[PDB]
DNA sequence: ATCGGATGTATATATCTGACACGTGCCTGGAGACTAGGGAGTAATCCCCTTGGCGGTTAAAACGCGGGGGACAGCGCGTACGTGCGTTTAAGCGGTGCTAGAGCTGTCTACGACCAATTGAGCGGCCTCGGCACCGGGATTCTCGA
DNA sequence: TCGAGAATCCCGGTGCCGAGGCCGCTCAATTGGTCGTAGACAGCTCTAGCACCGCTTAAACGCACGTACGCGCTGTCCCCCGCGTTTTAACCGCCAAGGGGATTACTCCCTAGTCTCCAGGCACGTGTCAGATATATACATCCGAT
């Protein structure tokens, strides 16, 4: 019989991998591009420096990363393992940004 | 028990609507091949009439039966009803309403109603410096909305961009233009309605405040003015354009008051007005004016400043039972039913005269008018409207 | 030149990750598109005041101090770009 | 008379000449106190060691001689007190600390 | 063009706690910016107190009661200890 | 006897409605001393300063309490508890 | 020559005045568990903001707090608090 | 020989004179320049006057002629904008807004 | 020993936008706290953005600038409108 | 495959107790009557003595059996044992284990040894400039108590004031005094204890790491030194005091070296050292010494000049299988059962002499020495304390 | 769904108090007007780094298909919290009186700003090498169907 | 509980480039003066912080009671994980332009600093009207009964 891990398993496999690094788990380019797409609707023809970017990525990350470990005890809070979007808007309202 | 007032009965008496003055925009209703009427014409179309209101460049009639009827100027939907065909809006036709009104008024863009149920429907628009405003924070309302819902409201008052409402429990509602303070509450940096918050606070029928002060039982409004009626105490209170003396009280070193001020007016049957110029009519049937004297509009004769205090014109010795005005001319109807004007007349609104201006307060006679009884009297901007008693009186 | 939806950049397996050094362990499929949204708000206001400061020193390049200045407007100080 | 650093005569590795500059030029107060650049330089230079001690020992427990961002971060962040004085700062390529929730363990 | 910063003072230091440690461009850059911040957040308190206090001179006091209310626990003490130590050393030379 | 929960609700409006202070002045004022004794011996306060102490005070509670209550209906409850707060104060920063 | 030492004012801090405070909060339901919990919290609060209120104080050689320590304290810790001073 | 304020000069309520001496006392830079206080001024009385207009009508909300804190918190509250403005900023004796969870109702 | 405060400009303020409406002292309190306030966000940004390009003067652009960072949306942009009216308004006098 | 060191055995070769020297607060064993001795004197109480480590102001002793027999100043509870009743001190007792002991170590103030199971319990406490520091962070133990607890052990060392652990994996751990950089693992603003975490890093047992460095298989601890050895290379590393070059190697503009550094040690036998002098036996059974010159403690006649490489002492033309210190005084036990000792006598520590240091190793032969095969040879504060082949 | 009883809460009015608003005398902070220095505007330069094309390699995104396990509703039990009433505690208020210590003022000393001439610390630029990344392969560890 | 399978840890060798040490070279810190005022200090004024007596009563406490709520457990199913395969397009190295960041060199003009002058804004008195308070009452809402 084939061999497969049950669910969770690998997840928690990522879980300590990806908190054992530290490299950036967004698609530099991608990135670039959501960054450039919205400074469109402040200033036109804007130029970026390659740090500016990688600055703004760095904070971006380490934002999320954050906020999932909120959204994660939220989750945990209502008796849940599954962060839900809700689970999302409760730690950021506690926060003050809702 | 709680201040509690009762929704008004409608007119009762049946009547023939007549105009005159210039119907360059189909506001005489008498078809689209008639631009001018020096002598007070009757309109076909409506059957018996029993109130009028003229607006700006249009006019609202009410049936016995409770429909209303409007013709005239249609650019922002004041009419509303489908102005689509060639030559309809010359033509007084039927507006589709929720069931029968009671009262009606009408501004320069904009017409309202209190239909037997106490809702008060509108359409058409308001309009400021700024040019446009709409009927409400969307826009015009080419069709009749219900502008009070879920409020129970006893009477209506047009100035000729604000709309002034009584509720049942005695609370003013204004809504409109502001520049001149005719709301009565909103600050001079808001009037504008160039804040943070547009002109949603214009555009939003909303209550006008007194601070400690007993319920309105009344309210009446001029073109830039609003008035109402404390009860009890029984003051009229006043707010608008007073550059001339409008409101009848002085505003300490002001042009207009943005929020009410205690009048000394007394017994006061009804008020009418014009842009610079205000018909008082009190409880013992007699007249009274203020405002600039240009052009003879208060009916008081070789005036040559502005009447400030309340001043009864001389000439009127009968009883009126009636007031009206128009932009730059003034109405009175007698309690026998004759009828006098007096004002500007070069646009011929004031049924008498070749355009010559009227001084004091002359009677028309003319083929439509000789020997017949007058009821209601009110003119526009360059048109007059009235109605003139019926013999069927079914 | 003109960008348009380049936030489906940031997809499924890049969201995911962030989740796992965050600590989570199973994620609703309704939670990638909320995390986008709140993405978006958050580049937005960080981008807005860089700019901001790049308008002011006269430029029309967003320098990497622009982003810095910004974040640390927001508290959000970030060390190791100056 | 041959010139010694302020810095020496406090026996400090961080420049009190350069942070009284800094204080001066710094738009804080019209006068600057002789002793102020001293105190404030010893300051810098203590907080300065606590972290790098702390990021030394991390770079040893993973076989590094070069500190690099990560340790300092893992310094940082298990240490109560400067975890708490940089609760709101972000370090580049710091990562993460180790920290799964017990009710997401296998059961 | 010459653009000053705190590396060489950040690199002693760093020889007296670990004589055999290195540091990378990154982290040197992440300590530079670490004690620009502390020295704002330290002098920016300093100077309120000046001012609340009606006084034009930042001096060891105004720092000193910075440090206490910036720095946690033990270690706005131990920086204390340090702070005074330097300051009573400086008059002696 | 009106039902549980009917008059928690009227309280609830009675005081979003009002502005007053909702401790005891005097015994928070002997809070305030006795946690100060740990910092300064004999130490004298203004009145103003106790009292602008009580408002950041309860200022600070209402709003911990708000975002607690919002913790406990999310896990889809409607009574507060501790765990409820630790929650609250965890996402804030606090913890 | 009094001294007097103050101990167990945590207690003055009474479960109604708790209640009243979570039910301006738009709290209905109250476990008896959240009382006591929330006297801890206080207490955080009121050691942080008197702690650097005092700092102020004793900066400033003065041997009463003044409503500006406790406004400056506030603010510091990013609760500015107006209808004090400042 | 005539003088006259600054402040009339940019048509303002807010003192022009002032608000440059605090600038120019205040630790913010060497130099202040000449339109910085009447900007700023410009700007203290704008939103003074916002805030003012919104309590104002709470006031009269209330059936009141006098404003006071809660008014104040009231105008602030409902405003999305001022309250994000003074997010972290606390009202003596200004209360809380009227809001009563949903579910918290009874049906 | 005389204090000064925002207080008699508030009241005039006031007066042009509710000429029948008073004020508490309290409130009036804290209105002259939230004018000190914002004052010194203003200044100080001004006042970092100057540092921040080497500049050591605090002109209008800063104040602008700080303005654009400091007030949210709606308010920014009349805050903006307000402060260019005075400017222009001032230099024609 | 990986590397895992075996535990050690215990030494087989029965043996008495032997003693000289001061014994004030009855580090001689003999009773709180006798207080010096200036020949080598038999002690009496101790069943099957294998194996011997002389403290500063005490002593232990391991049994056939594994038992460890103890007795001297136990006013730190170096003695691991109730101490009340009246001359208990004075004269040699059990001391209360788990189990059975392999090995055997003794500081100034502690006391260490090493289960059969892989155990390291230590008693009494350490010492630094300010005084009593405490076992643990908890303070004294004048009773025995796991100290490596989880981990299996297969070496001690005690120094003066610190102890060192070798674990089965090569991994070394340190604990105690730190001032002289003996821990090997510490930043000078840490060695004093007077950190933001105290003496919390001296007082727990915390792995001695020298990047890129092969597991270590064996330990030694002088009085203010700690020696390792990695293996493969077989490079010594050294760390702790070197103001008279106890560390055999050159610390560049330092008086003491506060992390390992590289020595030119080479077949080391065995490593013993006093306070500013190190003796050192190699696997061909030549003994070495380096330190300062004063009282003869290097045992090279007439030299006044600090050693600092290794010099053979030339005075032992017997083959030696076993050296041994104490504070200023050394010791050398050849294959044929010889016993030389050399420096300091003020103490009688020397057991030969009249109280006059030994410029050069001497034979010592009495009563109880002559004829008689010496097995051991460590000295202590004031005292010394050897073990003689039974028959 | 309809209705009355019973309780709360909003509302009208009449009176009373004290805090707000306005008045005034005074002083000290801002407006005038003027000069001199040096920050900043402006022009023009050097060349950095931002941007954008080709084209190869392959990491990673996308897709789909089980099916295990967790979200969710339902529901049944009993504890615990709300409601209300009667007892009890001390808060609240006022009144009196003391004195600690906040606040102020005039001294006069000590310190910090300042400038000019000097020079060594600290910056930028340049190799050089060894720390570490990269890899491949074997030791060990953790998971999971019996 | 067992061994089979897959992942992670680890050990050693090879190669690459960034970190660390040197070397001119400024330019910023130092030295050593002088001058002026911030602030150290001492005395003095008097606010307000503190503390007890004692009356009133708001509010805390305590207890009994019933319900509606937290919570645990079972059943349903869809949804998210895991894995294999196909597909996209990130990633990277190379080449190359030129936008615009960073710089310099000059010179204007704007701002600090002053001394005189006087009116804006402060403290402080003084009177009245907004609102706190009380009460009688109409009105809105809850809840049990049917």
């Amino acid at each position: 019989k084939p061999h497969r891990y049950r669910p969770g398993t690998v997840a928690l496999r990522e879980i300590r991998r990806y908190q054992k690094s530290t490299e950036l788990l967004i698609r530099k380019l991608p990135f670039q591009r959501l960054v450039r797409e919205i400074a469109q609707d402040f200033k036109t023809d804007l130029r970026f420096q390659s740090s500016a970017v990688m600055a703004l990525q760095e904070a971006s990350e380490a934002y999320l990363v954050a906020l999932f470990e909120d959204t994660n005890l939220c989750a945990i809070h209502a008796k849940r393992v599954t962060i839900m979007p809700k689970d999302i808007q409760l730690a950021r309202r506690i926060r003050g940004e809702r | 028990i709680a201040f509690h007032l009762e929704l008004p009965k409608r007119r009762t008496v049946l009547g023939n609507v007549l105009v005159c003055g210039n119907g360059d925009v189909g506001q005489l209703g008498l078809g689209e091949d008639i631009l001018e009427r020096k002598r007070l014409s009757p309109v076909a179309g409506i059957p018996d009439a029993v109130d009028i209101s003229a607006g700006g460049m249009h006019n609202l009639v009410l049936t016995k039966s409770g429909d209303i009827y409007s013709f005239g100027c249609n650019d922002e939907g004041a009419l509303g009803r489908d102005t689509s065909e060639d030559g309809s809006e010359s033509k007084p036709d039927l507006i589709d309403l929720p069931g029968k009104a009671l009262c009606i008024s009408a501004g320069d863009s904009h017409s309202a109603c209190l239909l037997e149920d106490g809702r008060v429907f509108a359409w058409g628009s308001f309009r400021d410096s700024h040019g446009n405003m709409g009927l409400t924070i969307d826009g015009n309302k080419r069709t009749p909305i219900d502008l009070m819902e879920g409020t129970v409201c006893c009477s209506i008052a047009s100035g000729a961009d604000h709309l002034v409402i009584l509720t049942t429990a005695g609370k003013v509602f204004t809504v409109g233009c502001a520049e001149q303070g005719q709301l009565g509450r909103l600050s001079e940096r808001s009037i504008s309605g160039e804040g943070r918050r547009g002109k949603r606070d214009l555009l939003r029928p909303t209550q006008l405040i007194i601070t400690r002060a007993k319920p309105f039982e009344a309210i009446w409004a001029t073109n830039y003015c609003t008035f109402m009626r404390e009860s009890q105490t029984q003051v009229i209170w006043a707010t608008g354009l007073n550059n001339f003396k409008q409101l009848a009280h002085e505003t300490k070193g002001k042009e207009f008051a943005l929020t009410p001020i205690k009048t000394e007016l007394k017994d006061i049957r009804h008020i009418a007005g014009g842009q610079h110029h205000t018909v008082i009519l009190t409880t013992d049937l007699k007249c009274s004016v203020v405002g600039r004297p240009e052009y003879g509009r208060l009916g008081l004769g070789d005036v040559k400043d502005v009447v400030e205090k309340p001043t009864i014109v001389k000439k009127l010795t009968e009883k009126i039972v009636s007031v009206g005005c128009g932009e730059v001319c003034s109405y009175a109807v007698t309690i026998d039913g004759k009828l006098y004007s007096w004002g500007s007349g070069v646009n011929n609104q004031l049924g008498v005269g070749d355009g010559d201006d009227e001084l004091e307060p002359i009677v028309v006679v003319s083929k439509n008018t000789q020997g017949k009884h007058m009821l209601l009297a009110s003119g526009g901007g360059q048109h007059a409207i009235f109605l003139v008693k019926a013999d069927k009186q079914d | 030149k003109v960008l348009r939806d380049n936030i489906q950049g940031i997809t499924k397996p890049a969201i995911r990750r962030l989740a796992r050094r965050g600590g989570v362990k199973r994620i609703s499929g309704l939670i990638y598109e909320e995390t986008r949204g709140v993405l978006k708000v958050f580049l937005e206001n960080v981008i807005r005041d860089a700019v901001t400061y790049t308008e002011h020193a006269k430029r029309k390049t967003v320098t990497a101090m622009d982003v810095v200045y910004a974040l640390k407007r927001q508290g959000r100080t970030l060390y190791g770009f100056g | 008379a041959k010139a010694k650093t302020r810095s020496s005569r406090a026996g400090l590795q961080f420049p009190v000449g350069r942070v009284h500059r800094l204080l001066r030029k710094g738009n804080y107060a019209e006068r600057v106190g002789a002793g102020a650049p001293v105190y404030l330089a010893a300051v810098l230079e203590y907080l300065t060691a606590e972290i790098l001690e702390l990021a030394g020992n991390a770079a040893r427990d993973n076989k590094k001689t070069r500190i690099i961002p990560r340790h300092l971060q893992l310094a940082v962040r298990n240490d109560e007190e400067l975890n708490k004085l940089l609760g709101r700062v972000t370090i580049a390529q710091g990562g993460v600390l180790p920290n799964i929730q017990s009710v997401l363990l296998p059961k | 063009t010459r653009k000053e910063s705190y590396a060489i003072y950040v690199y002693k230091v760093l020889k007296q706690v670990h004589p055999d440690t290195g540091i990378s461009s990154k982290a040197m850059s992440i300590m530079n910016s670490f004690v620009n911040d502390v020295f704002e957040r330290i002098a920016g308190e300093a100077s309120r107190l000046a001012h609340y206090n009606k006084r034009s001179t930042i001096t060891s006091r105004e720092i000193q009661t910075a440090v206490r209310l910036l720095l946690p626990g033990e270690l706005a003490k131990h920086a204390v200890s340090e702070g005074t130590k330097a300051v009573t050393k400086y008059t002696s030379a």
